RNA sequence: CGUGCCUACCAUGGUGACCACGGGUGACGGGGAAUCAGGGUUCGAUUCCGGAGAGGGAGCCUGAGAAACGGCUACCACAUCCAAGGAAGGCAGCAGGCGCGCAAAUUACCCACUCCCGACCCGGGGAGGUAGUGACGAAAAAUAACAAUACAGGACUCUUUCGAGGCCCUGUAAUUGGAAUGAGUCCACUUUAAAUCCUUUAACGAGGAUCCAUUGGAGGGCAAGUCUGGUGCCAGCAGCCGCGGUAAUUCCAGCUCCAAUAGCGUAUAUUAAAGUUGCUGCAGUUAAAAAGCUCGUAGUUGGAUCUUGGGAGCGGCCCCUUGCC
């Protein structure tokens, strides 16, 4: 029926991006640490009707 | 610097011998090694150290107690009696010379191959 | 409307395994048509050999030619409609491959948007495809 | 054939509902308070919560005259009081059901040292649990998950070790680099 | 040894709608395992007990015990050396090889422990034990941590303070240390039949080229972006609803978050949710469903009626019916 040749399109002519120099993640017990000091220190002064955990 | 204590001590008069439990406590340096523990212990029931032997040690996280089994003869004839021939061989008076596998198994099939002048022929040699 | 006796359990055992065979999911799981008419023996993964590839289309509301690859089997020895997952991977499948293959998310129907295909590519050529649609381990030949 | 051990526990359950905005914000705030890792330490004190409660309220089920309830109800305050969670106040089987979950982490190892000092800031007294600073009795502990029984309850040492028990672990370096 | 186990004669019995008989089992039976109200549902080949077999089935010596198979005999299917006339074989024991496969480990060491066997304190044991592969699974459990200096993004006690901070998270690719401790590198121990690992210890052993945490998702279910660039019903995403046809909250990538965490996704069998198998506990006017009506066997269910108030002694025995003589 139908042409195979379009293959992995969108995958082939999208333009590659660099991955950038990311630093390093701190993690388990320090990641648990930091998201607790990320949302339960400083957001009573935000009110209920917004949300900003990404934006 | 160490010391040395018996915790359990039972003694069986029908092969005299005299079994105890030992904890060498170390708030210090490392484990102190077969031969030095078997001197200490041979000076503290003052008689010869060839006739006292110990096995098995433990060590409780972090310096603290070594426990063993600890075996106080009082000849070198009942030691070599009412031992096993793998703890004289932590002093050599025992050895066996043929540590190897499948030797006594080739010559136990070259035996049951053949018999009689040529099985001794075989299998002793 | 039920039968509250003392002695009628009989009854009950009797009424209940008769009833319980209009369950779909009880005669599908004990009647042995249910594993002498599928593939893969009632197993959860088959080797098998690449026979075609085939543009099959999509339904109604949704316009896209999907990917399969028609697969003889090796255990049964059947003809298994595939799916190649990822955006490529065409260019990834050759001819008379070993290919490993699986569910979608269910035994009996299918996705909703394939019309006829039960089952999808894991592997190609004992290497991964979620390796060949990243970067490592590059095909053999 | 081989015959040594076969056994299998999990103390570990995940919960059903898997994402509850309530109930992750509740275990990320204590987590952030009782100085954990993951949540496999939290479920593990919530089914440690759980079977005490299955165990209270199958002696509840029992009648209050019988030797086996009488038996094990007592043997399980005594483990509870043994433990510290309880007081050697009330011996009733519905003390048992009341209680929280916060009470086995407080009875844990590194918040005892938050209560009875050396703690300083509790993601740092984990790391002066792992590294061998933090000394409960002669035989040393080394491990964050550790139960403090009420019996002793005040053993909080070091020996042999870097601030107080002596020694140069790497100011050595240090000392050769001025030298 | 009791047995229709077998024979001779005699009688016509024996079982079944309370399911026999006849088939199928992807059926070895149990103790148990998984699944969290209760009730149930599904596996159990598997380490303990019992049964059966040693490629198929038949027969048998020895022996107390075998229809034995690391015993023998004959047939069938394989299959070894053959100078061609004959011999010789059984891994569903321990390794290992081919094939089958989605699917499963080394031609290791030791009788040191457990026991077992024999004439026997001494010998033997791929029974077993130890080591190697091992992310089936379970328990503990660091991943750059940590307390300090300073720029302050500022929250908060209070004085018009545009700050006095003996209290607070945060970016500091900024410093200081304890130079924290671990993994590895290795001396000596210890364990051990001889060794390995944990444990004990001497000496090295982190400052971002560090000694680097992944697996999936970010429209709703279900946590997280109405961010940016391409692609423009093509590629594809999506287990369902649905998105993509030039302005994509769903494709590809980048950034940033979120879920759990050295265990995450996937497929399949199964369990709970499923009160969508209902005995607890489902329905039958219209959603799927009450036989056209009636009789009736097996089954199931079946009115009431026959021991009664009280006595001794207080704050358990009998009579006025309460073990028969
Ligand atoms: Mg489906
Ligand atoms: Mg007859
Ligand atoms: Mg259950
Ligand atoms: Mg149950
Ligand atoms: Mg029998
Ligand atoms: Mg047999
Ligand atoms: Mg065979
Ligand atoms: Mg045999
Ligand atoms: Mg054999
Ligand atoms: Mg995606
Ligand atoms: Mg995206
Ligand atoms: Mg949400
Ligand atoms: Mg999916
Ligand atoms: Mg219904
Ligand atoms: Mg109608
Ligand atoms: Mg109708
Ligand atoms: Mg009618
Ligand atoms: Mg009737
Ligand atoms: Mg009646």
């Amino acid at each position: 029926h139908g042409s195979l040749a379009r293959a992995g399109k969108v995958r082939g002519q999208t333009p590659k991006v660099a991955k950038q120099e990311k630093k390093k993640k701190k993690t388990g017990r320090a990641k648990r640490r930091m998201q607790y000091n990320r949302r339960f220190v400083n957001v009573v002064p935000t009110f209920g009707k917004k949300k900003g955990p990404n934006a | 610097t160490v010391t040395i204590r018996t915790r359990k001590f039972m003694t069986n008069r029908l092969l005299q011998r005299k079994q105890m439990v030992i904890d060498v406590l170390h708030p210090g340096k490392a484990t102190v090694p077969k031969t030095e523990i078997r001197e200490k212990l041979a000076k503290m029931y003052k008689t010869t150290p060839d006739v006292i032997f110990v096995f098995g040690f433990r060590t409780h996280f972090g310096g603290g107690k070594t426990t063993g089994f600890g075996m106080i003869y009082d000849s070198l004839d009942y030691a070599k009696k009412n031992e096993p021939k793998h703890r004289l061989a932590r002093h050599g008076l025992y050895e066996k010379k043929k540590t190897s596998r499948k030797q006594r198994k080739e010559r136990k099939n070259r035996m049951k191959k053949v018999r009689g002048t040529a099985k001794a022929n075989v299998g002793a040699g | 409307g039920k039968c509250r006796g003392l002695r009628t359990a009989r009854k009950l055992r009797s009424h209940r395994r008769d009833q319980k065979w209009h369950d779909k999911q009880y005669k599908k799981a004990h009647l042995g048509t249910a594993l002498k008419a599928n593939p893969f023996g009632g197993a959860s993964h088959a080797k098998g050999i690449v026979l075609e590839k085939v543009g099959v289309e999509a339904k109604q509301p949704n316009s896209a030619i999907r990917k399969c690859v028609r697969v003889q089997l090796i255990k049964n020895g059947k003809k298994i409609t595939a799916f190649v997952p990822n955006d490529g991977c065409l260019n990834f499948i050759e001819e008379n491959d070993e290919v490993l293959v699986a569910g979608f998310g269910r035994k009996g129907h299918a996705v909703g948007d394939i019309p006829g295909v039960r089952f999808k590519v894991v592997k190609v050529a004992n290497v991964s495809l979620l390796a060949l649609y990243k970067g490592k381990k590059e095909r053999p030949r | 054939p081989v015959a040594r051990s076969w056994v299998c526990r999990k103390t570990y359950v995940t919960p059903r509902r898997p994402f509850e905005k309530s109930r992750l914000d509740q275990e990320l705030k204590l987590i952030g308070e009782y100085g954990l890792r993951n949540k496999r330490e939290v479920w593990r004190v919530k089914f440690t919560l759980a079977k005490i409660r299955k165990a209270a309220r199958e002696l509840l089920t029992l009648d209050e005259k019988d030797p086996r309830r009488l038996f094990e109800g007592n043997a399980l305050l005594r483990r509870l009081v043994r433990i510290g969670v309880l007081d050697e106040g009330k011996m009733k089987l519905d003390y048992i059901l009341g209680l929280k979950i916060e009470d086995f982490l407080e009875r844990r190892l590194q918040t005892q040292v938050f209560k009875l000092g050396l703690a300083k800031s509790i993601h740092h007294a984990r790391v002066l649990i792992r590294q061998r600073h933090i000394r409960v009795r002669k035989q040393v502990v080394n491990i964050p998950s550790f139960i403090v029984r009420l019996d002793s309850q005040k053993h909080i040492d070091f020996s042999l070790r870097s601030p107080y028990g002596g020694g140069r672990p790497g100011r050595v370096k240090r000392k050769n680099a001025k030298k």
